[PDB]
RNA sequence: GGAACUUUACCAGAUCCGGACAGGAUGAGAUUGACAGAUUGAGUGUUCUUUCUCGAUUCCCUGAAUGGUGGUGCAUGGCCGCUUAUGGUCGGUGGAGUGAUUUGUUUGGUUGAUUCCGUCAACGGACGAGAUCCAAGCUGCCCAGUAGAAUUCAGAAUUGCCCAUAGGAUAGCGCAUUCGGUCGAAUUCUUCUCUGCGGGAUUCCUUUGUAAUUGCACAAGGUGAAAUUUUGGGCAACAGCAGGUCUGUGAUGCUCCUCAAUGUUCUGGGCGACACGCGCACUACAAUGUCAGUGAGAACAAGAAAAACGAUCGAACCUACUUGAUCAAAAGAGUGGGGAAACCCCGGAAUCACAUAGACCCACUUGGGACCGAGGAUUGCAAUUAUUGGUCGCGCAACGAGGAAUGUCUCGUAGGCGCAGCUCAUCAAACUGUGCCGAUUACGUCCCU
């Protein structure tokens, strides 16, 4: 059975940091591994109007929010899954698991 | 309306003494659901603002609001006030107070 | 936004009162006089 | 079904600018310096920071069960859900929401503007800070309103760079003439560990190793 | 009577009259995208808290 | 700030108390809510007639309080615009003045730069500039069952004599090509796509260049994906303006209204009303065109829900396919998929292209599509003052290039062209982004501002 990690977070270092450590504890466990593929980053963008009353030149603020996005597939059963998975994870960092068919 | 009825008084009030703070959203069509323990019951948000008005005024809770909720908290004066109001068992205390 | 002095033409509507009726209950049950002594009532 | 991640992550955002309003005001007494959370499949573990960290507690932790209790019906937390921790402030000194804080009750208790402002800029060089900032505003003298800084120290404020040197934070005063805004900037110094500074030196700092 | 009188046009629920913001409870100028439901001051106010950070 | 109701602040009217609390008068009948009849714009107990219902929650009046998109931005906070896109700004100690003040911070060359070098009653500093930061071009590691490719088997397709209605120009001359439904398998792989940290450019190299006659630099060329702030943004000092906002907020002082209310709901109307003037757009005046065909072809992006409602999901949202269809469009239905690199999607965008042997031929014309008529469908609780599409009429509306004046702009730029997002139940001539086709001119000056 494959059994499929999604790592997403808002912070690019915390994001990077929690992958590795996975990637490192899956090493230790000699199971199979599919690299961890890096999806494509999304931008979300909001555009304002920086006066709050309408008064003066027409000037924007541009808010982007980012997320990052990483997938690793395991070669393992999920009681073996669980326990990789299974330290303190860095905050703003979600980590979920699914079975792969 | 704010014609609150005797009994949903008496569970907002015995709701206020068991989980020592109430949060209520602040709209005038709206419903405040509170556990009371076993079961679940309703209050109008309209009617759950009319009775915490008039502890405010009577200096019996401590009122915070914050991003369209209020958050009301009994203070030693109310806490007295509502263990005599239903009759509680004298060292009675709100889930907060209790170790 | 002032008070612009509002002329009514309809006269000023009075509030509902509600109307006291004195021992209403009084009037829903009927006491008949048992041959026993006592009395009886029914709803009415 | 499931939320896609975009609406998951606008709504932990959502949900961070709610608590930290909410803290904001509820222990603006206290030296209420920032929250963290971080959620697992158990629990949340939502983290306080405060200076005068007793007071937040209350007694046998009553006012930080009853802020737990604000938390819990707010969100629809379910039972043992939700836990709430308190930690001290490291330094005081270096934290601009401790110090606006603070100049603002030295204000609220009447007390002079000149006084007020250059004792936190004492106090917050005292702590190791390489540079700080006051500013007042409002109606301090009469019916004009003016402005009045006092400054001490280092201080960028160009380029990005500043937003991790320079920690501001800004108050609203209710005096009885009106509202007078107080704000504090900290230019932070650089901690090795990144704990109380960001780490890396200033953008524009070239060192020269000394050959061993 | 007049309790179902009252507050009739709010209870249908469409429009601008029925949307406001999460914070400041106004009903003019909403974000709506990602659903935010923020007031476009409030959220320039609230940007870095909820995530977004002014680069370019 | 694209307002049908709402929003909404305006107008004409009707309700509600969302006047807490305190002190007094009533009071187990304090009070609440109501069928029918009529009052009414209201199959609105608003009020009345008439009765029941609720029950110490409330009504009465006195103070008070509360709410207000009420005033005052010339009482304020916060934020923003502007002075002000340029290179500006201020201490300490020392020098100089009786003093305001000055020096530092000046002058020469240089730089977009108070950028540097030199000089020097200044010496040491602090900001801004630069650096930093985010995107865009080249590249490294990593990486793929949400990205792709090449080969090998089998399965099908064209297959050589062919010369258009008149048929030119334009690569081919050990194994001939083709088929994303052939939804066939297999094996191998990372050129193309994805990206978290890296690399890469700096005046680095060369002139019998300029200049220097120290220096700081500059101009051509070289190297190179890129050759001067690499390109485009973001940030951006100190002093100010009685600039804007009390119509963003539970940001606020004072002040005003406060029970037939400027609070708050509900109904209707208005914010759209036109002799007229002005700003900013859209569409045109046609042949470098308009129609009718056909071909090849982007990028940034968006997508569905509760402590409700139904039996932990399923329905809202976006879509493909099919059906309607044994006969217009717009519709209307059915089924499936997608939480979004997974479905849409191999994203068939429009400028554009066509040796299409197509129609029109210089005319207010098959240019232009304003104005209006009739049918029908759709969004919505409600479309009349056309909400918005679609069909057929109307086109005989001005307009044939625009007086005096005037805006913006230097390279993937102007201009042209569409697309998405944003407002959004329905409605972009707007804005915020995106890609596509792609120039002329200048490489300057201080004449105007
Ligand atoms: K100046
Ligand atoms: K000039
Ligand atoms: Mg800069
Ligand atoms: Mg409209
Ligand atoms: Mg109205
Ligand atoms: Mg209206
Ligand atoms: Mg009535
Ligand atoms: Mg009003
Ligand atoms: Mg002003
Ligand atoms: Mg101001
Ligand atoms: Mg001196
Ligand atoms: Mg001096
Ligand atoms: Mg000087
Ligand atoms: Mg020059
Ligand atoms: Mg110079
Ligand atoms: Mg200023
Ligand atoms: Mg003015
Ligand atoms: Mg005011
Ligand atoms: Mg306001
Ligand atoms: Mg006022
Ligand atoms: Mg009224
Ligand atoms: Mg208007
Ligand atoms: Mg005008
Ligand atoms: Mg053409
Ligand atoms: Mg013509
Ligand atoms: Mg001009
Ligand atoms: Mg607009
Ligand atoms: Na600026
Ligand atoms: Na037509
Ligand atoms: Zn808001």
């Amino acid at each position: 059975q494959t059994v499929r990690l999604t790592i997403t977070s808002r912070n690019a270092k915390a994001v990077e940091s929690v992958t590795s450590q996975l990637l490192t504890r899956a090493r230790d466990e000699k199971v199979t591994i599919h690299g961890p593929v890096r999806l494509p980053t999304r931008t979300l963008k909001i555009t304002t109007r920086k006066t709050p009353c309408g008064n003066g030149t027409n000037t924007w603020d541009t808010f982007e929010l980012k997320i990052y996005k990483r997938i690793i597939d395991l070669h393992a059963p999920t009681e073996q899954v669980k326990k990789i998975t299974s330290f303190t994870m860095e905050s703003g960092v979600d980590v979920s698991i699914t079975i792969l068919d | 309306s704010t014609y609150v009825p005797k009994p949903s008084r008496d569970n907002v009030y015995r709701f206020f003494f068991t989980e020592g703070v109430i949060a209520c959203k602040k709209d005038r069509m709206g419903t405040w659901t509170g556990t009371l323990g076993g079961n679940t019951f309703t209050v109008p948000c309209i009617q759950v603002m009319q009775l915490m008005r008039s502890l405010k005024s009577r200096n019996l809770i401590k009122e915070q609001y914050a991003w369209r909720h209020y958050y009301w908290t009994l203070n030693d004066e109310g806490i007295a006030y509502m263990r005599s109001y239903l009759h509680l068992a004298p060292s009675a205390m709100p889930n907060t107070q209790k170790p | 936004k002032k008070k612009k002095k509002r002329i009514f033409t309809k006269p000023k509507k009075p509030t509902h009162r509600h109307k006291l009726e004195k021992m209403r209950a009084l009037k829903y049950f009927k006491v008949t006089e048992n041959d026993d002594g006592s009395y009886k009532v029914e709803r009415t | 079904g499931p939320l896609s991640k975009k609406r998951m992550i606008i709504r932990d955002g959502v949900f961070y600018a709610e608590l930290f309003e909410f803290l904001k005001r509820e222990l603006a007494e206290e030296g209420f310096s920032g929250v963290s959370y971080h959620v697992t499949t158990l629990r949340t573990e939502i983290v306080i920071k405060a200076t005068k960290t007793r007071e937040v507690l209350g007694v046998n932790g009553r006012r930080i069960r009853e802020l737990t209790a604000c938390i819990q019906q707010r969100f629809n937390y379910k039972e043992g859900k939700l836990q709430l921790y308190v930690e001290r402030v490291e330094v005081r000194g270096l934290s601009a929401m401790a110090q606006v804080e603070s100049l603002r009750f030295k204000l609220l208790s009447n007390l002079q503007v000149r006084r007020a402002a250059m004792g936190i800029i004492r106090y917050v060089m005292e702590s190791g800070a390489k540079g700080c900032e006051v500013t007042v505003g409002g109606k301090i003298k009469g019916q004009r309103a003016k402005s009045m800084t006092f400054r001490d120290g280092y201080m960028i404020k160009s380029g990005t760079a500043h937003k991790s040197f320079v920690d501001s934070a800004c108050r609203h005063c209710y005096m009885r003439a009106g509202c007078i805004g107080v704000k504090v900037k900290i230019m932070l110094p650089g901690d090795s560990t990144g704990r109380n500074g960001p780490s890396e030196p200033l953008p524009d700092v070239i060192t020269v190793i000394e050959p061993k | 009577g007049h309790l179902d009188q009252w507050r009739s046009r709010q209870k249908i629920g469409m429009g601008k009259g029925a949307r406001c913001c999460v914070i400041c409870s106004n009903q003019k100028a909403l974000i709506r995208k990602y659903e935010l439901n923020v007031c476009r001051q409030c959220f320039r106010e609230n940007a870095e808290h909820i995530g977004f950070t002014k680069l370019r």
